[PDB]
């Protein structure tokens, strides 16, 4: 629907006022059919729109919702280094060991993208640095050579 | 099948 399209666009842009006008019990968990089925919460999380993330969560957005590739909004936040968003999602019950269709977890994303504080947050909440994705790679395996601090963090040493 | 990235980006700018 045009309304849902406008809502998804508003979530992506961080347009709080438009989100408030279009967010209904029926649209809060709508999906971008013409993309990868991101929900408003995926868009707000991935584009670091904190106020929108907050509003959506308050109004019943599903923190556990998977997109077409099996990503939850915590994946989006972690891949793009959005620490506050990640913390809000975890506080609202997001599963940290969640795995997409390729068995990538949020820790795989944070590690690969060089996000130390987010890795630390995930580990504090029980994220498993030993979980292999479908390629057989752990999050540690995906750490860039230059990020020796992240390597040490995930090694527990 | 390509694993495409999540919707989003790291820098708002």
């Amino acid at each position: 629907s045009e309304a849902d399209r406008q809502l998804l666009e508003a979530a992506k842009a961080g347009d709080v006022e438009t989100v408030k006008k279009l967010c209904t019990v029926q649209s809060v968990n709508c999906r971008d059919i013409e993309g990868r089925q991101s929900t408003p919460l995926h868009f707000a999380a991935g584009y670091n729109r904190v106020s929108v993330v907050e509003y959506l969560l308050q109004h019943g957005a599903d923190v556990h919702a998977k997109d077409k590739g099996g990503l939850v909004p915590l994946h989006n936040a972690c891949s793009y280094g959005h620490y506050e968003v990640a913390e809000l999602l975890v506080k609202h019950g997001a599963v940290v060991n969640v795995a997409d269709l390729w068995k990538f977890t949020p820790l795989h994303e944070a590690a690969a993208k060089g996000k130390y504080e987010i890795c630390k947050l995930l580990l504090q909440h029980g994220a498993d640095p030993t979980k292999k994705n479908r390629d057989g790679n752990t999050p540690l395996d995906l750490v860039k050579d230059g990020d020796t601090d992240i390597q040490d963090l995930l090694r527990g040493d | 099948l390509q694993r495409s990235p999540p919707d989003g980006q790291s820098f708002r700018s």
